[PDB]
């Protein structure tokens, strides 16, 4: 129930890719095989968990999972 | 040198079956798809039932990621398009890509997900419409996945012209083969409207039977009880193909299409629809389409979506078009086991009229048990009619207030 | 003794004027028709603006009672169908009826009204849908009203192919009257998206541009600072006729339409378009389907949706199909006025090429203020520009991830 | 603002013509011009402008401009 394997979870949900392939380094559109549309889903999944508004100008900085871990961890508004 | 449009693949996912033969074996013993509806609150609702595709498993075909993006009658679509293809077994080339193209259609789209994207709308603002939306719900998507993921880069329209989109878009895909546009095409319909605004919708027009404590008994076509039409779900899908491709690839043939037919009502649909003259002519146009008479017809699946003013005008125009012959042609609504697939009636219709040719069989009108006196027709009630001699079918989807469509099939 | 298609009769709805006449002069100025939206709160909307239909006023052909049971898109579709009617001066007789159809789509359809009776459900339940519903936003009905009222009962058919629609059902209604199905058609689109679900779903999509602070410069095809594309409402029609019918009852002739093209993607559409491979087919089937080759094409209103993949791979697109003589053709992208128009786009943008024909003169693509660096292409940019020798021009509604079309009119 | 001079305001409208022809003995679709679905908004119009349930089984004998007013007077529920 961590922040870390929620969003872990979200993440391998979303791009339907089994949860030891979403590793830290992943980045969602080289290693996991998204598309822009499926990173605008994804943040919106994110959103909708963990009940926080992302700004676009930020989102489109999320684009790894350790750049996803680092966002929600260190808000929680 | 017309070139000849030939039928070499099947598809089906339907209220009686997952597959074109299971569905075939399902409507030839008289079962009824029809069942009551428990994936939404049905208190308020006036039908509470519907025709369901059960135990619908598209995870070897659609990942769930892909399914997220899709409404339901998508997958329908998407499935159903599969099967054609396995069926037809075509090899596509990086030569022959160009030349195949889709021509699949939907009367209503994907109800399901705008309901579900209006909803997170209303609650959450804009920032809570899916990037999927619009890709999810439109109707030519169906076309538009399975054209990616064959490689098909020919000729892919899609046709909405409510419940004649199946016989529509067959209908055109045969033009475009035979103008020289493409020389395969894939073909069909899919809907899925059993939603709360589809159900809702119609029967806000009060145009659904309310017969909730019989579910199977309440689509009955041509019957002094009937009450109104039955929503279905499903899809079917048709590989067309041109017949010197067709026969020089060594692929299986089920049956020649040899008629297209198109008209206007030119009345709204409130207005009485009397003597079917729209749905005459385009019977007539697709006879002459043919080069071939009336009473070479053995076969008519009707339109007949058990109501009692469509069913009055389809026979009229069934006796306007056959006249002498037409107390001995078989009739029969396919929609009285299926329900009411709406765009993709048209297209599962057609393939029940081409698997006729192939079992020389023809499925019955259950649910009929006592006519309207203004009637001498086989309807073929209650069993199915085994049969000799079969060469032509004829597909009929009407509007009674609309467009209207027939397909003429022939053996070999 | 194939018989030719011809073009007798327009109509039309735009944000830049609501007859053809003065969109047509308000193109040739470089007029812009978007403006801020503010038939609903934009608060919370990316997008605040659109290419809108100015002091529309149908009261005259459509009454207050029909209204109401019409969603926006279709009281355009019927404004517009009607001019093109009494354009044509067509007189439909009982003998003749049979031969004049229809073929008119939309990419996305009622949604207006979709949203409301969804509201009505979501707030009061099925008992509050109106019986209207169905009937007053499925894309098909704008081809049902129009031949009701003009008591048209040949064929009729209705593409949505998205923002291929217009072309797509022009194209297909010259097919039905090539084939013999019918010797008048009135064919195009029409579409009223700028709704919240309309300009939410797109925005969702990240597509549409965000140039709120400057709604007439954000639609910039070609441009480096483009962001998107802009919506438009409206909707476009043609009466398109046989050659003999049209000079025997003595018809206004506005230019032939000789070529038809269709081809598909194959590719989803997050996936890079590059080298527009489908576009180039479909311009080139239909420069076969014309017999000409792509020097003889004076004229290309293109695609140009201000989107920067979908720009850059229209160009690489032109540059294959027209190779030496690109450098020398003319391309416009009219959406740079009007916004894209969707279903509608394509019925707009044919009557400008076959205006273009008639007045010898090329709309601009304004807010062209500095083109890629990979592009010669002269994209008449800023003003109109007159000409000569026009003979044939080209329309093209492409979907960088779909269907295309393309229609190719000559004149006289 | 008479519950009679309402109903008849709601029946002109929907059926798109002047009030002077909404007498009380005209009936929606012989007089007026009203299709069957033309009379099932009607009666919903009714139902929104006086917050009240009409049941299907009791709008169907509501086919005079006269029908109309003698539901909605001894009802108000």
């Amino acid at each position: 129930s961590t922040i870390e394997e929620r969003v872990k979870k979200i993440i391998g949900e979303q791009l339907g890719v089994k949860q030891e392939e979403v590793t830290n380094n992943a980045s969602f559109v080289e290693d996991l095989g998204a598309d822009s549309l499926d990173t605008v889903e994804l943040v919106m999944a994110l959103e909708e968990e963990f009940d926080t508004e992302i700004p676009d100008e930020e989102a489109e900085k999320i684009t790894t999972v350790q750049a996803a871990i680092d966002y929600i961890n260190g808000h929680q508004a | 040198s017309k070139r000849r449009v030939v039928v070499t693949g099947l598809g089906m996912l339907s209220p009686v079956g997952n597959t074109v033969e299971s569905t075939w074996k399902a409507l030839l013993a008289g079962q009824s798809g029809i069942s009551l509806i428990d994936h939404f609150d049905t208190s308020a609702y006036a039908t509470k039932f519907a025709g369901l595709v059960k135990d619908f498993n598209c995870e070897d075909i659609i990942s769930r990621k892909e399914q997220r993006k899709m409404d339901a009658f998508i997958q329908y679509g998407i499935v159903a398009g599969v099967q054609a293809m396995q069926d037809s077994g075509l090899e596509i080339t990086e030569e022959n890509a160009t030349r195949i193209g889709a021509a699949i259609g939907s009367g209503i789209g994907g109800l399901g997900l705008i309901e579900e994207n209006h909803t997170s709308l209303m609650n959450g603002g804009p920032r809570k419409i899916s990037p999927f939306f619009v890709p999810s719900t439109i109707v030519n998507m169906v076309a538009g996945h399975l054209t990616i993921m064959y490689g098909l880069r020919g000729p892919s329209i899609s046709i909405a012209t409510a419940c004649t989109s199946g016989v529509h878009n067959i209908g055109h895909a045969a033009r475009i083969i035979a103008y020289g546009d493409a020389d395969v095409m894939v073909a069909g319909g899919a809907e899925k409207a059993s939603t709360p605004l589809g159900v809702g919708g119609f029967g806000a027009a009060r145009a659904l039977s309310t017969r909730n404590d019989n579910p199977q008994a309440a689509s009955r076509p041509w019957d002094k009880e009937r009450d109104g039409f039955v929503l279905g779900d499903g899809a079917g899908m048709l590989v067309l193909e041109e017949y010197e491709h067709a026969k020089k690839r060594g692929a299986k043939i089920y049956a020649e299409l040899v008629g297209f037919g198109m008209s206007s009502d030119a009345y709204h649909m409130t207005s009485p629809p009397e003597n079917g003259a729209g749905a005459a002519l385009a019977m007539a146009n697709a006879l002459r389409d043919a080069g071939i008479e009336a009473s070479q017809i053995g076969y008519v699946n009707a339109h007949g979506t058990s109501t009692p003013a469509g069913d009055k005008a389809e026979a009229q125009a069934v006796k306007t078009i056959f006249g002498e012959a037409a107390s001995r042609v078989l009739v029969s609504s396919t929609k009285s086991m299926t329900g009411h697939l709406l765009g993709a009636a048209g297209a599962v219709e057609s393939i029940y009229s081409i698997l006729a040719l192939r079992d020389q069989a023809v499925p019955p009108t259950i649910n009929l048990d006592n006519p309207d006196e203004g009637c001498d027709l086989d309807f073929v009630p209650h069993e199915a009619r085994q049969v000799s001699g079969m060469e032509y079918t004829l597909c009929n989807s009407f509007g009674f207030g609309g467009t209207n469509g027939s397909l003429i099939f022939k053996k070999i």
